[PDB]
């Protein structure tokens, strides 16, 4: 196969990525993941908040 | 069976490491008759002792690769080997083909003893200030034996039996490939000896040294006309070296060098190996 | 025949790059191979043969330099004298230059693992002592007596039968490599400072000699390697060769 | 229980009570050259008592400031001997090697050898001292017989490169307060599987003193170092009348 | 197939080489191997040693 | 269309190059093959086929070339003279130029297996004697006297009925393929010297003539080779043909 | 398939050769037999000798 | 530009720059300009025999 080697190895990116080397850096981008997590930016709190409760009682 | 007298094993085999070996825990230890940090350089073995038997260590997986240490993605790499220039006159030059005219390729290829390898060699040709001038150029390699041309115009450029190519100047260089053709089994960059038998004097003296198994022919360029062209020529050649397979590893050189043939040195600036300091106990 | 276009990249010569070439020799066979013993498979067989280190390179032994492999150790009338101090970079010019470690790994960039320096005693039979080898992490100079210097790593030396003893110099560092140390910025990649104590006195009996000898041997364990390779600077070309 | 040693090959026997290993080069075993290596067509010829047994050299001095010898191999062997009848009346040969060095000391001596096998060792001259001369060795220096010549610039080899990584070819050390001999055990290396003996030389073999000899005033001054070597595995083909180089 | 002429089939190296031509050393260098001894460079003695052992008694 | 690049090696003319080229002629056929005896279908079946050798090459047999053919054997008054000897070097110059093997080595360079040399008597019938050929490995010069020669290969011959001997002279050498031998330093790859010796005197009879020739031919063995093919060098073009 | 038009048809060479025109002359050279008989050029003999016998008895 | 014209025997031959045998209606032909890579044509076997 190929010596495997890019840097985005660990979690990576879709499977339509073209290379004619056989060095992996050297092939394309391809078309990326749709993959996203809002909650560790936008509710980064340890006791959990409901939209319905209030938040301060 | 009349006669009961005429009836009548390797050390370590290789293996595949893919990474750098890991680090395994231990602790500390007291006891008495076993020591691995007590040796002897005397019997020409080195140490094997570890990390986790002089202190306590914790458990390190690591993933570092050995491919870049590989013998051959250590050598395949275009290095320059020769210049030559068509300023000679005539519009032709023989070159003997001899690679170990720079030093930077010749300090690599000297840190083994022997060698084989199939090489792939390109040629940059332009004026002797860069500038570029449409014209056809002729390359043909003569092995030994084979009759050398003479001249701009003689019968050896009809390449009946040679390789040759033609190319332009303004075209993308040109590149071949050329596989292992010696008359042995390796090449090696020392010979210790003569090559010929008989007495050796005074005035063969120059032949200790020369093996003939790395003498390949000649080279020889020309400007395609049966003109003189008007313009200056100089040729870069570059090799890489594919297929590396090496043996008996040698110490490398650390004086400069003198000549293409022996490894003769400078006897009066006699350079130390490691850059000097003032005193022993500080740094 | 079939549409193509050519991309950026054409016509360029990249000295580093891997394709198929057109050959010269149709039908061309070589000569077979023959068994040769001692074939190299990789180059990190040789980084863990041992090699002599040029500890004594002082600016009055370049014209005698067979003395550099040596340096001496002799009786004191004090006690916790250092014999001798050097850094512990592999790449940085000093002592470590004239290895065949140093020397390959020049033609390199960064390199991780650890090391092993061995210490050979070459006095009489009858002579005797104790020494302290210890090595210190970055961050404080060269330490000024012997009871800064016993706080790093450090082992105690005891001549005897075994005239022999491995210091090894384990990998202690913020990264996973490291580039070559020299000053200016890249000093952020120094390793440490190793230093050499008397334990206790060189002790030797009446009709043998006061001066002793001994020679450094460096190597590197199992967990070593090497990325990025560069070209060396100790070898040069400013006249032309023959 | 390992510092004793005995090697008998032929009709020779050495004993040592104070030695260390025996080193095996490249870890390898001499050997007789199968039949798909081979090329010679001609049946070899194998004298196999008369040619593998220990033979013996001369007999050097180490002063207090020494440099260093070295000998060609096998051109010390080649006019003593069965094994100098064998190598001048043929054309081919091929054989591997066992080199066995004593030097005994006592116990209020000390110094350091280094003894090393270096293969393809081709010597170089100083170039005229300036640089500008295209010098060469004469055959006196690069061929000196079973004598064996002195080094000049120890620290270079006489070949341009440094002392101080010899180590990397196979090696052992005589030290004078632990041992007094080193050996080592050499296979046939070379790029052909035969060669003539007239005009090739395998390797050579390097006696280096590191740290000098040193004792008090009144103990033996005079410390000799012996030589002593062995073929393994001759063979021998190709024959025509003698020729002696 | 192809008349096998190259410098390294004995003791070959990877299989991912590309050729388009009909000689074998006109092919790639391709990917190495992963394979070392080190053994024989740096213990090249007859007798066995063990590191817990005392070497020389 | 399809992303593509021009590597280096683009746009050159290499003679040796096998391609595929566009054809001139769409649905031509040509003649139907017949059978012609002897085709040949490697040229090693030329080599091994004997042909004459030159031996007698004097200077003064320039003008009278239909001598060089023949060389003569006379009745001596002394024993053990010497009657021929030259160089087995099928490349080089000299008696092994006039063959069909010496020619067909000369478009290669190098060469490896056995030969043979086939010697025919051609003198009367009551005529008898014994010959001595030797093949002497390289390292001596001609050995000067039979007693020399007679310590390498050799074969004791016999005339009689049977007028035909073979002297095979054997493949012994160090490299697997030998080069072109010449003076300078490729006579390292020289090959050996063949001598012939009177073993016994030329006997004749009353009324039979006491001058007799002797031919000889030379061929190879079969397993002879070749490699690395390259131009001749003894035909030429100064000036132009027609 | 291709109008077969070559040189060499009835006794050929090996099946290795490359084309993309349809006529088969513009095909490459291909890597080439191995077979040979010399018999026929160095014994053109009725009567078959023998290498042990004589051969004129 | 060059202009390169194949003619087998019995064919008429251009006897000017601007023959009518130039116009090549039946005859093999190659159009080439100095600047480009040199030319190339494969040729079967055509004798009579
Ligand atoms: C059209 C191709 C022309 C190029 C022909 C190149 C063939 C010659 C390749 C030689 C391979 C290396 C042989 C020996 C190398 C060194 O010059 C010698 N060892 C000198 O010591």
């Amino acid at each position: 196969h190929e010596n495997s080697n890019s840097a985005s190895e660990g979690s990576t990116i879709n499977y339509t990525t073209i290379n004619y080397y056989k060095d992996a850096y050297a092939a394309s981008a391809g078309r990326q993941d749709m993959s996203q997590d809002p909650k560790k930016f936008t509710d980064p709190v340890m006791d959990v908040i409901h939209e319905m409760a209030p938040p301060l009682k | 069976d009349p006669i009961a007298d005429m009836i009548d094993r390797s050390l370590t085999a290789l293996q595949v490491l893919p990474t750098a070996a890991n680090t395994e825990a231990s602790s500390h230890r007291l006891g008495t008759g076993v020591v691995p940090a007590l040796q002897a350089a005397e019997t020409g073995a080195s140490s094997n002792a570890s990390d986790k038997n002089l202190i306590e260590t914790r458990c390190v997986l690591n993933h570092h690769s050995t491919q870049e240490t590989a013998i051959g993605n250590f050598f395949s790499r275009a290095g320059l080997v020769s210049i030559i220039t068509m300023p000679n006159t005539d519009g032709y030059v023989n070159w003997d083909i001899d690679l170990m005219g720079y030093a930077q390729l010749r300090r690599k290829c000297e840190l083994f003893t022997y060698m084989r390898f199939d090489a792939e060699f390109t040629f940059v040709v332009a004026k002797p200030n860069g500038v570029l001038v449409p014209q056809l150029l002729q390359y043909m390699y003569v092995p030994p034996g084979a009759p050398k041309p003479t001249s701009r115009d003689s019968f050896a450029w009809q390449t009946a039996t040679n390789p040759s190519v033609f190319v332009k100047m303004t075209d993308p260089p040109a590149q071949v490939s050329v596989p292992f053709m010696s008359p042995a089994s390796a090449y090696q960059w020392f010979y210790d000896g003569y090559p010929t038998f008989g007495e050796h004097l005074q005035a063969n003296d120059l032949d200790y040294g020369q093996c003939p198994n790395n003498m390949m022919g000649t080279f020889s360029i020309r400007t395609v006309g049966t003109e003189k062209s008007p313009h200056s020529i100089t040729l870069r050649v570059y090799m890489r070296i594919k297929h590396v397979r090496a043996w008996i590893p040698r110490p490398l050189r650390n004086q400069p060098y003198l000549f293409k043939t022996n490894p003769n040195y400078k006897g009066n600036d006699i350079k130390c190996t490691s850059t000097s300091r003032d005193k022993i106990t500080t740094l | 025949g079939i549409p193509t276009e050519l991309k950026p990249g054409t016509n360029q010569f990249l000295t580093t790059d891997d394709g198929v070439s057109a050959p010269i020799l149709p039908g061309f066979h070589p000569t077979p191979p023959i068994h040769i013993p001692g074939e190299v498979h990789n180059l990190l067989e040789i980084c863990r043969v041992e090699t002599i280190l040029e500890v004594n390179n002082l600016k009055t032994n370049e014209t005698t330099p067979m003395q550099r492999l040596c340096f001496p150790v002799s009786v004191q009338s004090k006690t916790g004298e250092l014999c001798a101090a050097f850094r512990a970079d592999p790449g940085r010019d000093g002592p470590w230059q004239s290895t065949i470690l140093g020397q390959l790994c020049r033609y390199y960039t960064q390199w991780s693992g650890s090391l092993e320096v061995t210490f050979m005693f070459a006095g009489s039979f009858m002579a005797t002592g104790k020494m302290l080898i210890a090595y210190t992490p970055p961050g404080g100079n060269v330490p000024a007596d012997r009871i800064t210097a016993m706080l790093g790593t450090h082992v105690i030396w005891d001549f005897g039968l075994q005239s022999s003893v491995t210091l090894v110099v384990p990998w202690i560092s913020n990264t996973h490599y490291r580039a070559h140390a020299r000053a200016g910025y890249f000093d952020y990649y120094t390793t440490g400072i190793i230093t050499i104590w008397y334990q206790t006195n060189y002790v030797v009996p009446i009709g043998a000699p006061t001066t002793a000898y001994i020679v450094a041997l460096a190597a590197a364990q199992d967990n070593f390697t090497m990325k990025l390779c560069k070209d060396t600077e100790d070898i040069e070309q400013t006249a032309n060769i023959q | 229980s390992d510092r004793v040693a005995q090697l008998t090959i032929g009709n020779s026997t050495i004993t040592t009570q104070e030695a260390a290993n025996i080193v095996i080069a490249y870890g390898e075993w001499p050997e007789y050259c199968p039949d798909t290596d081979a090329t010679a067509v001609d049946k070899p010829t194998r004298p196999d008592v008369s040619v593998n047994r220990f033979f013996t050299l001369d007999t050097k001095s180490w002063a207090k400031d020494s440099k260093g010898w070295y000998w060609k191999f096998p051109d010390v062997l080649t006019e003593v001997g069965v094994f100098g009848q064998n190598a001048q009346f043929h054309y081919l040969y091929r054989s591997g090697f066992c080199v066995h060095v004593q030097c005994n000391a006592s116990k209020f001596h000390q110094g350091a050898l280094l003894v090393a096998v270096l293969p393809e060792y081709v010597l170089g001259t100083i170039a005229g001292g300036t640089g500008n001369e295209n010098s060469h060795p004469p055959y006196a220096t690069t061929q000196p017989g079973q004598v064996g010549a002195v080094l000049t610039h120890p620290y270079v080899l006489d070949a341009g490169i440094p002392l101080s990584q010899l180590t990397v070819c196979p090696h052992q050390w005589i030290n004078l307060r632990t041992n007094n001999c080193a050996t080592i055990i050499v296979p046939y290396m070379n790029t052909v599987p035969f060669d003539s003996a007239l005009n090739h030389c395998n390797f050579g073999l390097l006696v280096i003193p590191v740290v000098p000899l040193d004792f008090n005033a009144g103990a033996t001054s005079e410390i000799p170092i012996t030589v002593t070597i062995a073929p393994m595995c001759a063979e021998f083909a190709g024959l025509r009348q003698a020729v002696k180089q």
